[PDB]
Parts: structure tokens; C-alpha cells; sequence
């Protein structure tokens, strides 16, 4: 019931400095966060960056359920404030996709609800930029993660806008065609599926560097998805 | 003066009657005063009837929230296999669709 | 005459007294009726307001029963489903040993 929302901000500040430790304060705080973002907030002109980085911090914390719960925190920044991220983007991106290779199943699972969120709000072209180096060069399964999440972002743009994205975008997908992983085949496909939803036929140009039998398996996934 | 004599000897008979009718009506001043006492016990004992009453509805609410309660649990694990099984079939489909290509091939 | 008429009249009086007498009683009486029929006028209301409160209530308690049908119907066709993916996953299963 407050109008100085900045003390509110520097009492969490303060508890979420608390790394590794007083894990019951800091859901609190954390939940409080949570709770001022639903909130219509001045905070986040003057406060962003710092809550935002701190609680970038704070995902990798010792505790699971913190880790768990910043992701749950950073989710609702997201598809409140996503303007905000313009700067912060590669970062979060990051952390977010990182989280995805947790030994702990509800930290998996708040970062994909994440990821998710993510897709829907960070700008559709900068996203899609920020994920292909990823794609080329992370470790799997964060890889994995960034297809999956360039496969949601691509479906949120214009053919003139991923035409104008796709050099970027193909040399990933064409490399993680022949990954050993087959995750991260499937992945490939599943996104080139969904170009080839926005553009048709247009696709195929990009696709010269595809064996005979990668150009089946793919099609095969076109028609899948076009039926049932 | 024998006709003044018996209106007196009637209105003396009026007069006894009136003693009983006002005496008779003075006992039920005190049996309605009571009367009042009674009712209000009345009602006192109702309202706890009634109180006693919702107490037991409500537990009955409290019995079957917790059988809806149970069956959510129970949703969302059926939900959360149900999508752990979705992935294998995806999996295994890729990977039947992946071989049989180089078989042909 | 007029000394019986006399005594008729003071009879009379006396008898008016007690008229006046009696329905000061009865009045009295009245007044402790009126209190009765207000305490059972709020008898009826209580009784009244609790029976509403009851329906209120046993309709809250069909609404839970009715939940906990639609979810037992529900957990069914969640297994069934449960169950047409599973021999999926053992059809292709036995499909890449193949």
C-alpha cells in the first residue's frame, strides 16, 4: 500500500543480496518481485537494470527452489516490461537457455516456462539474431534450447521480415541437420518446417547444401505437419 | 322498590363477577410476563440449532475439497505423463523415420 | 325512592371501578403479548434466514459433488489417452530394434 516504491526495491535488493543463504527470506522477497510486476509500477524506469541483474545473479544460486523461482520472477519481468531488455538481450537469452541443462527437473521446467515467455515478448528480430550464434556454437543441450526457441520467434514474424532474417538463420539449421544428436536433428527440422510455413517454396533455394535424403526426411515433416 | 331491590341485588352479582374477571386477568399478566422468558429461551436455543447446523454442512465442504483437491493432484501427474509420453513417441518417430531413409538410401 | 336509587348509584360506581380495574389488567396482558409476538416474529426470521443459508450451502456442497464426478470422468479419459500413447511408444519401440 505504498507510494515510495524505490524502499520497497532497496529492502529486496538488500535481501536478494543475501547469495546461498536465508533461502526462506529471499522467496519472499523473491514472491514480493513477483507480486510488484503485476502491479500498474514506477519502479522499473528507475530500477530495471539493477533488479534485473541481480536476479540474473541469483539464477545461479546454490538453493534448486531459488533457482526455480528467480526463473519463475525473470518470466513475468519479461512479458511486463519487455521493452526493457533491449540491451540485456544476449543475457538473458543466455541464462535463461543455460538453466536448461539443470540437474533439477523444476529448474528445467521454469526455465522452459521462461524460454516460452521470452519467445512471445523479446523483440521477434533481435531474439532471432541473438540466438544464432548460439545455435552454431553452444554446448548441447542449450543448442537444442535455442532452436527450439528460434522456431517460436520465427513464427511470430513476416515472410518480408524472415526473408530478411534467413541468411542468418539457415547456416545454423543446415549445420544442426547433421548434428549427432538427434534432438537436435529434430529440432532443425521442426524449424525449418516452420520457415517453410511463413515462405514456401522460397525455402528451397536455401536448402542446396541438403543430401537427397535429408531433403526426404524433411519433406516427409512438411507433409506431416501440413495433414495430421 | 322491589324492582330497585333486585337491580341491586344484580348489580351486586356484576360486581363478584368483575372481582373474578379482574383478579383472573391479573394472573396472566404474570403468565405472559414469563411467556416472554420462555420464547426467548426459545429462539436461543434455535440460533445454536442453527449455528450447530452450518458447522456441519461445512465439514461436509471440508470432505469433498479435499476430494477435489486429490483429484487435481492426480490431473496433473496424469498430464505431466502424458506429455513425458508424447516426447517418446516424437523421439521414436524421428528416429524409425531417420533410419528407414538410410535403409533406402 | 331515592335512597335506593342511591345505593344503585354508588353500585354503580363501584362497578365502574372495576371495569377500569380489569382492563388495566388486560392491558397489561397485552403489552407482554405484543413483546411474545415480537420474539416470534424474529423466531420466524432466524428460521427463515437459516433455511435460505441451508440451500446455500447444499447447493455449494452439489457444486463440490458434481466436480468430483466430472474429475473422475475426466482421470478416465486422461488414462485412456495415457493408454493409446503408450502402445505407440511400444509399437515403434519394437519398430527400431528391427
Amino acid at each position: 500500500f505504498s507510494l515510495d516504491h524505490s524502499d520497497l526495491v532497496a529492502e529486496l535488493l538488500k535481501e536478494l543480496s543475501n547469495h546461498n543463504e536465508r533461502v526462506e527470506e529471499r522467496k519472499i522477497a523473491l514472491y514480493e518481485l513477483m507480486k510488484l510486476t503485476q502491479e500498474e509500477f514506477s519502479v522499473w524506469d528507475e530500477h530495471f537494470k539493477t533488479i534485473l541483474l541481480l536476479l540474473l545473479e541469483t539464477l545461479g544460486d546454490k538453493e534448486p527452489t531459488i533457482r526455480a523461482l528467480a526463473l519463475k520472477v525473470l518470466r513475468e519481468i519479461l512479458r511486463h516490461q519487455p521493452a526493457r531488455f533491449k540491451n540485456y538481450a544476449e543475457l538473458t537469452v543466455m541464462k535463461t537457455l543455460e538453466a536448461h541443462k539443470d540437474p533439477h527437473k523444476e529448474v528445467v521446467r521454469s526455465a522452459e516456462e521462461a524460454a516460452s515467455v521470452l519467445a512471445t515478448s523479446i523483440s521477434p528480430e533481435q531474439c532471432i539474431k541473438v540466438l544464432c550464434p548460439i545455435i552454431q556454437t553452444a554446448d548441447y543441450p542449450i543448442n537444442l534450447a535455442a532452436i527450439k526457441m528460434q522456431t517460436k520467434v520465427i513464427e511470430r514474424v513476416s515472410k518480408e521480415t524472415l526473408n530478411l532474417l534467413l541468411p542468418e538463420i539457415m547456416p545454423g539449421l543446415i549445420q544442426g541437420y547433421d548434428n549427432s544428436e538427434s534432438s537436435v536433428r529434430k529440432a532443425c527440422v521442426f524449424c525449418l518446417v516452420a520457415v517453410h510455413a511463413v515462405i514456401g517454396d522460397e525455402l528451397k533455394p536455401h536448402l542446396s547444401q541438403l543430401t537427397g535424403s535429408k531433403m526426404k526426411l524433411l519433406n516427409l515433416y512438411i507433409k506431416r505437419a501440413q495433414t495430421g | 322498590t322491589t324492582a330497585l331491590q333486585e337491580a341491586l341485588k344484580e348489580k351486586q352479582q356484576h360486581i363478584e363477577q368483575l372481582l373474578a374477571e379482574r383478579d383472573l386477568e391479573r394472573a396472566e399478566v404474570a403468565k405472559a410476563t414469563s411467556h416472554v422468558g420462555e420464547i426467548e429461551q426459545e429462539l436461543a436455543l434455535a440460533r445454536d440449532g442453527h449455528d450447530q447446523h452450518v458447522l456441519e454442512l461445512e465439514a461436509k465442504m471440508d470432505q469433498l475439497r479435499t476430494m477435489v483437491e486429490a483429484a487435481d493432484r492426480e490431473k496433473v501427474e496424469l498430464l505431466n505423463q502424458l506429455e513425458e509420453e508424447k516426447r517418446k513417441v516424437e523421439d521414436l518417430q524421428f528416429r524409425v523415420e531417420e533410419e528407414s531413409i538410410t535403409k533406402g538410401d
